[PDB]
């Protein structure tokens, strides 16, 4: 499927958006900007 | 911060 | 759909977009009342989106109807993508004309070498991200399943079928998910899962629809 989530960049240091596709999602894979910078903005 | 969130972004398998 | 070209407007009637607020799964048309698509793109809200050419363009062919229930087959399994299909009954039945239509439910297995049309509106590219406006088609057949297995080393069950090349190149991609595979106008697939899209040697798995005919008909006349 075409699932749109956040994903940590460390290289520009904030969350940014990402197509996943519905299975098999790893860590870094997020439902909201928001929980994603909690879980990895560091700090 | 944790090991996970220096990896690149995962589409996974799901087409 | 990776090294494709885009169909000729409305020349798959039985394709439907899945839409939740933008397009994230394909899926067929099989009744009046009724679309069959992956489980994988279960969502609990589903407006079924039929007559679409153009996904970004009011062109004026489309019906919009949302998904009164949501029933995946019983047995999906998320990990290894085993019975990845899900009905969807629509609210309300749709009005069949020639950009709106059913598409006939396999009558029995086609073997290997069977030529085929998948259809969807995922990625075109294997590297990097082009989602189309058009719908995107793409003939190509049903493979051997020792080809499959080799393929995916102890990914592949009998309820599984991969379509496409070897040498790659052309394949679904994501976005193209819950979608058609055609032969002979009978669905034989639904765009499921591969690694990567148009790679060589990992050509697009599938879910083999003849082996859900039973389910796909008991399961419409108890709903
Ligand atoms: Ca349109």
């Amino acid at each position: 499927a075409r699932i749109i989530r956040y994903f940590y960049n460390a290289k520009a240091g904030l969350c940014q958006t990402f197509v996943y596709g519905g299975c098999r999602a790893k860590r870094n894979n997020f439902k909201s900007a928001e929980d994603c910078m909690r879980t990895c903005g560091g700090a | 911060r944790p090991d996970f969130c220096l990896e690149p972004p995962y589409t996974g398998p799901c087409k | 759909i990776v090294g494709g070209y885009t169909c000729q407007e409305n020349s798959v009637p039985y394709q439907v977009s899945l839409n939740s607020g933008y397009h994230f799964c394909g899926g067929s048309l099989i009744n009046d009342q009724w679309v069959v698509s992956a489980a994988h793109c279960y969502k609990s809200r589903i407006q079924v989106r039929l007559g679409e050419h153009n996904i970004n363009v009011l062109e004026g062919n489309e019906q919009f109807v949302n998904a009164a229930k949501i029933i995946k087959h019983p047995n999906f399994d998320r990990k290894t993508l085993n019975n990845d299909i899900m009905l969807i009954k629509l609210s309300s039945p749709v009005k069949l004309n020639a950009r709106v239509a059913t598409v006939a439910l396999p009558s029995s297995c086609a073997p290997a070498g069977t030529q085929c049309l998948i259809s969807g509106w995922g990625n075109t590219l294997s590297s990097g991200v082009n989602e189309p406006d058009l719908l995107q088609c793409l003939d190509a057949p049903l493979l051997p399943q020792a080809d499959c297995e080799a393929s995916y080393p102890g990914k592949i069950t009998d309820n599984m079928v991969c379509v496409g090349f070897l040498e790659g190149g052309k394949d679904s991609c994501q976005g193209d998910a819950g979608g058609p595979v055609v032969c002979n106008g009978e669905l034989q697939g639904i765009v499921s899962w591969g690694y990567g899209c148009a790679l060589p040697d990992n050509p697009g798995v599938y879910t083999k629809v003849c082996n859900y005919v039973d389910w796909i008909q008991d399961t419409i006349a108890a709903n």
